[PDB]
């Protein structure tokens, strides 16, 4: 195959170059398990067992004994398949501008195909990981324009049948507030017999910087961490910034009996076979990814939005 | 079968993309592997 | 075996995938022994050795010398059998119901062997970390209805000629009146020449949030360490929360020569030879466990309850 | 009691007879401080040699024979050592096989033990005792401390060591801190270390007065405040501080240098059995097991022991 | 004998409950070994 | 041991190779 698709070749080659998506922090090595599904939905099914009585004491004869349960729940989890489209140079006409350390029309703003496929793999790795984040899918700063989505395709943000907690705009300042309404929120979270587990926090960098003042020698973000450790078995509790967010909080476990990312195994993405040629030096490439696979238990996630109007 | 492998020659497109499915994971593997929070 | 028995073939190879007991968490591991018993009692005798007299000095000649004594205790301990039924899917008729993507039926709740089983020995090595915890068995989130016990069968919270402290319900939400109270029990602890040991605390959630608290720029969860750490030689104190505990904090060492678990080497469920079988799809298995094994020394552990009425 | 076949469910059977562990008195000292001697009961003498300067040294310039002298001196101290015995009673060998079977080490309803377990078992029992006499210098078997055993001249314990510092807080005083630090910052002045000075510190309370010590300094504990004295003076090297239940209002502080505090104890210390065996017709015999007491070295003001008195 | 030895071959159930248990408490012993506290 | 007094100096040497061994695996 190599010895005739020189693009194939090329992204062999360079595919190492692009790097990891900053969405694996976010989770356990553990909460993600690849899928087989391009486009479509998923069945999944969890059983679960129960005791119907007390145990039966085992002495002399007895036929009557305990029974054992069993229960199941489906769940349906939808992909989205998505593509784009860039132009570059031509293999054959590399060489007509190939200038003195550099390749490529710094006029016509072209580029060789692998350098063109690792920044537009770069910039589509930005998007799922927005998209992974948020649960919405735009390209414009005020976050309009939004690419309407299929149900059963949520974010960590907007997953519903969570705990979501608001802010008042009058009190968008008051840290006092902001840790109470995080109290109400961790005190309505309801995480069973699993409370022993990792716990991360996401929030944005104003949030971040209202963090590092002094407790009203101590730090809200050290009270903070020190509340979510009363209630996750002392466990560690990670904190992490991400520009994505706009003043919101996202608390939840790392345990992936509760939330579990179940990605397609093509979500990253992926090179078409398709190459759109004329008779110029200007060829046509489609980059392929999917969208989708986020499952989470109820009422295990945390919300905080500090309106700011 | 990844595109990590010098030996590994690949036959058809769909032996490459499942090659870079294979990488990716890999990829995936070594970075949670390397993670020191 | 393998050849004639499908299922115990099928219960080896899915053995190691059910969790390990949370149990183990409190307890050293010098602290647990396996007997061989299934229902019964065991008998344990504790020598001892004293000293009637000052000894007596060799010089000249002497035919009077100071004697040392000898004395035995004998401690009973009762073991008990239980057993669970579970209906499963047969083997022969599994290949019926093997689909693409799942075996079994979700509309009839009806499982493989193999699941089942895994299921119900979680749900049973649960309810013996209930027992060993609380001492008594239950399936109600009440705690009531519970299963009628042999005496010499008590748990960690449950075990008489103990160390016991109550909180009233005026002070239930007083931290200085709780930690006077738990002030008073580790006063009274008497732990004698194996005082230098690490200590184990385990708390009720409630008590957990409660002890994040800021000391009445210092918390009650430092003080209480430090406290225990006045008392054990100041030597390691561990701290765990559990959601079988409501109002109630344990305090014990994790000394081999104070407190000693003594199981069944088949307390952990394990499948009977006994299966059901008739004319349908619809087969039946048995699972034993055994219950009971716990010594602890008289007046060595502290059991603080907090009153809610 | 079960009027049924109870002994039936007997099913199993463990005993608990222990082990012989290490005496607990090793956390006390460092192992350069511990050298065994050879003797059993007696007095040994040790000679510490000694050199000074007489003057400041000589220029070699030209010709000279006139040369400044170093001149030496000697100590001698004497030590004892006393050798005590033990008697107790076990099953005879050969009768063994009548009075143990495999649910049983021996008679339960005599407490009556084979050699072995006996012998444990004292050992033991000998071995807390000598760790007793070790931390306290004094020999009893009741804990009011009564009715002492006499010991020979030239036998202490680190508590009696004569010409050490002694500081004794008032019973109008028992419960305040502050007046118990006050005396341990006077006993660590009076303290005499010399060129010594840049050792570890060990420091040995009662369970009342850690208690005491965990309490908030009057955010930092007296527990802190004592370890940062005492590192003030020990050139900030390791300060330990242990709690033993054999002590009652006392507080000990002393440093872990050979240089300073030595421990001599015969090679027969710990228990060993005797050659003499009492036997008779019967199925009961008895044994014997020596021990030796003594050795402790100390050089003058260098122990700091504290006494609260309670009234 | 116990079930993690791929080499064991039980001859009956007497053997197999063995070896349950044995698994058991060498799976105990694991736990005990790689905990942290 | 041939005789009682080599018994008494082998758990004499017995006691001292033990307390060396807790001083060697003590840490403080």
């Amino acid at each position: 195959l190599f010895d005739e698709n020189y693009y194939a070749k090329a992204v062999a080659n360079i595919i190492g170059e692009v790097k990891d998506p900053i969405m694996y922090k976010w989770f356990s090595p553990d909460q993600i398990e690849d899928v087989d599904l391009q486009m479509g939905y998923q069945k999944t099914v969890k059983w679960d067992a129960f005791l119907n009585a007390n145990p039966t004491t085992i002495a002399n004869e007895v036929n009557t004994i305990s029974t054992i349960g069993f229960s199941s729940e489906v769940v349906r989890l939808n992909y989205l398949k998505l593509q784009y489209k860039f132009r570059h140079l031509k293999q054959t006409s590399e060489k007509f501008y190939t200038s003195d350390s550099y390749i490529g029309d710094i006029n016509n703003n072209l580029l060789p195909f692998a350098q063109a496929y690792k920044l537009a793999s770069s910039e589509i790795i930005k998007l799922i990981n927005h998209f992974v984040l948020t649960g919405t899918v735009s390209i414009q700063k005020d976050g309009k324009n939004q690419k309407r989505l299929l149900p059963n395709m949520y974010g960590l943000l907007n997953m519903p049948e969570q705990i979501k907690e608001e802010v008042a705009s009058g009190d968008k300042d008051k840290m006092d507030k902001i840790f109470e309404k995080i109290e109400a929120g961790l005190s309505k979270l309801e995480l069973g017999d699993e409370f022993s587990t990792p716990m991360m926090v996401i929030v944005d960098p104003a949030t971040s910087l209202k963090l590092v003042k002094p407790y009203a020698c101590e730090k809200w973000e050290d009270v903070l961490i020190q509340t979510i450790k009363a209630i996750n078995n002392r466990e560690d509790v990670y904190i992490e910034t991400s520009n994505l967010l706009k003043h919101k909080i996202l608390i939840y476990p790392l345990n992936s009996e509760l939330i579990k990312f179940k990605p397609s195994k093509y979500m990253l993405p992926t090179p078409n076979e398709q190459v759109d040629k004329d008779s110029t030096d200007v060829a046509h490439s489609y980059i392929d990814f999917v969208l989708g696979g986020l499952l989470a238990t109820r009422k295990t996630i945390l919300q905080v939005n500090i309106k700011q109007s | 079968a990844s595109l990590l492998d010098s030996n590994f020659v690949p036959i058809n497109f769909t032996e490459f993309v499942q090659a870079i499915s294979n990488t990716y994971k890999q990829r995936r593997i070594q970075f949670y592997e390397n993670l020191k929070r």
